RNA sequence: AGCUUGACUGCGAGCGUGACGGCGCGAGCAGGUGCGAAAGCAGGUCAUAGUGAUCCGGUGGUUCUGAAUGGAAGGGCCAUC
RNA sequence: UUGAGCCUUGAUGUGUAGGAUAGGUGGGAGGCUUUGAAGUGUGGACGCCAGUCUGCAUGGAGCCGACCUUGAAAUACCACCCUUUAAUGUUUGAUGUUCUAACGUUGACCCGUAAUCCGGGUUGCGGACAGUGUCUGGUGGGUAGUUUGACUGGGGCGGUC
RNA sequence: GUUUAUUAAAAACACAGCACUGUGCAAACACGAAAGUGGACGUAUACGGUGUGACGCCUGCCCGGUGCCGGAAGGUUAAU
RNA sequence: CCAUAGGUUAAUGAGGCGAACCGGGGGAACUGAAACAUCUAAGUACCCCGAGGAAAAGAAAUCAACCGAGAUUCCCCCAG
RNA sequence: CGCGGGGUGGAGCAGCCUGGUAGCUCGUCGGGCUCAUAACCCGAAGGUCGUCGGUUCAAAUCCGGCCCCCGCAACCA
């Protein structure tokens, strides 16, 4: 399936780039989500212009909604305790601001249901995937670190 | 492939796959030669008509401008002046019983045989030697005539004689490709109007199933 | 209703005909299963019943002009 | 219908076939019947059943 | 036994019959071929039984028809299954 | 992992007799081999034991028909046609495994609410199996409607239209 | 013991015991524009269902014809 | 948290009785074909539901034929 | 209403692609064997491989038709 490139999706082709693609993982995902396009040059400005229409509902919040982060989106190394051991396993966590602080030294309060987990909860050391909010959609990554004992 | 050298220099002018217009490729056909001894065009045709029954078997000949791509010697048995009349018509060789001895004892110098009726009972006693060799006259195809002057000029005119093969497949060659290749598509359709009068009596419906068109060793043409 | 929860489209009745000539009434019902999705105003994710052209109208417009249109019906999913 | 009719042309070929009571089952026999052609309205010599 | 195909084409006054459908027989005219030296004669078998009305669609010719009309599909006639 | 199918590649032919594994079929005399056979031996392999393929010592353009003989029929040099099957490439399916941006949970916990209904919320487990509907073929009294001629000095065997 | 209201009161029907074919649990089995509920809060020592008929001790032959299970070796062969 | 499930009550609207006609949704069978089965009975019968003085229908992706007619309906014909 | 196969001493079957060429089992008439009878084995006798066409030097055989058999089979008004 011949497409053309709408989204930083590096790992498959660059930005604005013509690629072949499969007509399933394009129709399931890509399409959908706005992040390729079927390549007819004459038909594209238009499915471009489709998504301005629909990033004019948060491109105010990719701008500007993190108090920490006005201008240009950040990547924080966590400052709250692991609460492991030198085997580098654990019980876990329950408690819904438990986890995830990167400012911790500080007067800095954590947010209330604003965290999200995208493979699970963390019962290890070992690194994993783990975000807070901005917004109800919009998401920043922050790296899982050892702290105290 | 895979493929020698004499031909490989061939698809350096030729597409391995396009089939190409017997109107279009009329200085193509002889440019594509490369062979040691003399290239065709020959005609593949798909039947039928049942695939078995020897009731539907196809067989016949057709007059040509060039026959079987070159001229036959043609020897003519017939006694008293009949036979001179046949060599001054087509015949290169007068045959008689004192040559009968010769063809059982295995030396002939001729492509085809004619004979006249009364004089066909020498010849009836050659049919195991002729037979084997498609040579052997017959009256049930008109290969034996009181009028042997005008039977022997028919094959010195130039024929070329066909039967269908197997499960329904005919192959007959319709000129060589250094000849003039734009007299193919007058040729070919003066081979298949007459390949179609040859319908057998019990044919019903149908009677090709497809044509090809090929070079010796070589690439397709397109009708 | 079993429905296309988008369009309203509905079980009717009429005539199906067997293998051969006699009429059959049977009783109709469209193709119909479940979907996930994201509807921006609740903030969460919703399950939904979506069929046939129904589901074309979220591919031609977008799951924001679609489902936005929804919760006005006596809508229980 | 057990007498599996033929149908022959003229001389000539023109016009329609004549149909005839003529059997072919039980015998193998000569088909030239001698019969009228109405485009010329005369007695000609028949051919051809297939 | 010789020659031979009237096991004819297109028309038909009619004659016999059953309630009718329908069944049986047909002078004779016109076209053409066949037998006979010829006058004359041939629409089979010594006669009577040997076979399904129609609706359907197929098959081969025609150019009567054919929804805007020049073609076409489909039908009608002609010739048939 | 393999069923079917299509190209590529390579070889099919010994009723039977001897010099001889005459494919079919139509041509035809100069055509083909220079890691290439000849020919007797220590070897490998298929075998219908004739033949062929490969290796080494070697010798290095032959060889063959026609000649000579065998037979209805030929036997250098060649189109065209066809077998059974694997791998290289590939079209389309099936069984199995695995991942999960589709869908299930007769999993739990939390909130509504110190509610063994249920939704939502958080997290685990399943998973394109299932499930539900749809169309075409097969099957299918489990269910619903319907049919099943007349004469016969009565029925029935026989006779009959 | 049960029984055919007002013409047979039983040799009829029923519990016992035996045999067999299904069914691993969201069981097979069942009613339903389909949830749900009954099977069962049961677990193949349980449950479904059809025979035969408490008890004591037992149960010969035929798989060509009928049905059912696996294959379709060999035939006939749909859809699309 | 943002949000949503959920909880009040202010203002307005609905609700029930209806006489036929009107539109919408569901929907047969006996019967007829002198068999019976596609077809017919018939969108009748009846069940479910709403609204006006009436209701329906409507402003051509109509209908024609090389000429034109120019939204919809009701009656007499076209035509058994 | 169709298709496949078959026609062979007295009964039932061969086959094909060795065309120059009738094979068989079973019975019958007789032996081997045997104390006979059973089990196994092999000599002898008797027929137009139907029938009309066809190719040919030549077909029961192959190629076309027919008919009687042996197994399978379908439709419009």
């Amino acid at each position: 399936m011949q497409v053309i490139l709408l989204d930083k999706v590096a790992n498959l082709g660059s930005l604005g780039d013509q690629v072949n693609v499969k007509a399933g993982y394009a129709r399931n995902f890509l399409v959908p989500q706005g992040k390729a396009v079927p390549a007819t040059k004459k038909n594209i400005e238009f499915f471009e212009a489709r998504r301005a229409e629909l990033e004019a509902k948060l491109a105010e919040v990719l701008a500007a909604a993190n108090a920490r982060a006005e201008k240009i989106n950040a990547l924080e190394t966590v400052t709250i305790a692991s609460k492991a051991g030198d085997e580098g396993k654990l019980f876990g966590s329950i408690g819904t601001r438990d986890i995830a602080d990167a400012v911790t030294a500080a007067g800095v309060e954590v947010a209330k249901s604003e965290v999200r987990l995208p493979n699970g909860v963390l019962r290890t050391t070992g690194e994993h995937e783990v975000s807070f909010q901005v917004h109800s959609e919009v998401f920043a990554k922050v790296i899982v670190n050892v702290v105290a004992e | 492939a895979k493929l020698t050298k004499r031909m490989r220099v061939i698809r350096e002018k030729v597409d391995a796959t396009k089939q190409y217009d017997i109107n279009e490729a009329i200085a193509l056909l002889k440019e594509l030669a490369t062979a040691k001894f003399v290239e065709s065009v020959d005609v593949a045709v798909n039947l039928g008509i049942d695939a078995r029954k020897s009731d539907q078997n196809v067989r016949g000949a057709t007059v040509l401008p060039h026959g079987t791509g070159r001229s036959v010697r043609v020897a003519v048995f017939t006694q008293g002046a009949n036979a001179e009349a046949a060599k001054a018509a087509g015949a290169e060789l007068v045959g008689m019983e004192d040559l009968a001895d010769q063809i059982k004892k295995g030396e002939m110098n001729f492509d085809v045989v004619i004979a006249s009726p009364d004089a066909m009972r020498v010849v009836g006693q050659l049919g195991q030697v002729l037979g084997p060799r498609g040579l052997m006259p017959n009256p049930k195809v008109g290969t034996v005539t009181p009028n042997v002057a005008e039977a022997v000029k028919n094959a010195k005119a130039g024929q070329v004689r066909y039967r269908n093969d197997k499960n329904g497949i005919i192959h007959t060659t319709i000129g060589k490709v250094d000849f003039d290749a734009d007299k193919l598509k007058e040729n070919l359709e003066a081979l298949l109007v007459a390949l179609k009068k040859a319908k057998p009596t019990q044919a019903k419906g149908v009677y090709i199933k497809k044509v090809s068109i090929s070079t010796t060793m070589g690439a397709g043409v397109a009708v | 209703s079993r429905v296309c929860q988008v369009t309203g489209k509905r079980p009717v009745t009429g005539n199906n005909r067997s293998h051969a000539l006699n009429a059959t009434k049977r009783r109709f019902l469209p193709n119909l299963h479940s979907h996930r999705f994201w509807v921006e105003s609740e903030k969460r994710f919703v399950t939904l019943r979506v069929s046939a052209k129904g589901m074309r109208v979220i591919d031609k417009k977008g799951i924001d002009t679609v489902l936005a249109e929804l919760r006005a019906r006596g809508e229980k999913y | 219908g057990i007498r599996e009719k033929i149908k022959l042309v003229s001389s000539a070929g023109t016009g329609h076939f004549y149909t005839t009571t003529k059997n072919k089952r039980t015998k193998p026999e000569k088909l030239e019947l001698k019969k009228f052609d109405p485009v010329v309205r005369q007695h000609v010599i028949y051919k051809e059943a297939k």
